[PDB]
């Protein structure tokens, strides 16, 4: 997660 | 791949902006001050990282799975090397400007705990200064860096990695051409500014090996550690000092 989140954002 | 005054404008078009770290310079600096105000740093500038990695044309066609991958290897690089070229843009080499509210003289340098670390990447500093790189040339250089260290084991597709990376390439090659010099001075400039970008990696390395010892010591040191970092440093950091990545170097 969180780097995901932001990569997905 | 992408005509060079078009390139030129997307990677100006999509720079992040300036970050600042946040440090109150009115307290004494001690080393857990500065040091977690480099982590906390570092944070912010993640986050604009992951920003221009998203705008950067071919990067999301990859899958997501190599995104987390090349971001999560190859931040250290392209924040030292924008470090390097504030510090020549902003104080003729002279200290380190990681940020405008956070510039590193001699005293602050001795006191990180990482001095001859500072010494090191105020001498690659330095070099934008020696060799008067352009922002043309910072820019393409810069996502070159996206493309520098990958999994000794290669990425889910690595054969389209290896394209784009050759296009990016391309394109520092083309906008150095696209600067007018004869095809001789042309050459030993993008030799220059390749060597440039591979000396790098020693420097990346010494800071992996140091970011993990805070971490590991974080709490006896008083040095906080923000949450990405921590999540990267502890997971991906690791694999890099266990020899699990190769970088993808130019000489
Ligand atoms: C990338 C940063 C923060 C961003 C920048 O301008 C370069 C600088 C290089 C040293 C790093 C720092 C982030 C935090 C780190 C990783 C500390 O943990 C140890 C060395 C630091």
């Amino acid at each position: 997660a969180l780097l995901r989140y932001l990569l997905d954002k | 791949s992408n005509a060079i005054p078009i390139f030129l404008s997307v990677l100006q078009s999509i720079e992040p902006e300036v970050v600042y770290a946040g440090y109150d310079n009115t307290q004494p600096d001690t080393s857990a001050s500065l040091l977690t105000s480099l982590n906390e740093l570092g944070e912010r500038q993640l986050v604009r990282v992951v920003k221009w990695a998203k705008a950067l044309p071919g990067f999301r066609n990859l899958h997501v799975d190599d995104q987390m991958t090349l971001i999560q290897y190859s931040w250290m690089g392209v924040m030292v090397f924008a470090m390097g070229w504030r510090s020549y843009k902003n104080v003729n080499s002279r200290m380190l400007y990681f940020a405008p509210d956070l510039v590193f003289n001699e005293q602050r340098m001795q006191k990180s705990t990482m001095y001859n670390l500072c010494v090191r990447m105020r001498h690659l500093s330095q070099e934008f200064v020696w060799l008067q790189v352009t922002q043309e040339e910072f820019l393409c250089m810069k996502a070159l860096l996206l493309f520098s260290i990958i999994p000794v084991e290669g990425l889910k597709n690595q054969k389209y990695f290896d394209e784009l990376r050759m296009n990016y390439i391309k394109e520092l090659d083309r906008v150095i051409s696209f600067q007018g010099k004869n095809p001789t001075s042309s050459s030993q400039r993008f030799y220059q500014l390749t060597k440039l970008l591979d000396s790098l990696q020693p420097i990346v390395r010494k800071l992996h090996q140091f970011t993990f010892d805070l971490f590991v010591q974080s709490q006896s040191l008083s040095v906080e550690f923000p949450e990405m970092m921590s999540e990267i440093i502890s997971a991906q950091v690791p694999k890099i000092l266990a020899g699990m990545v190769k970088p993808l170097l130019f000489h």
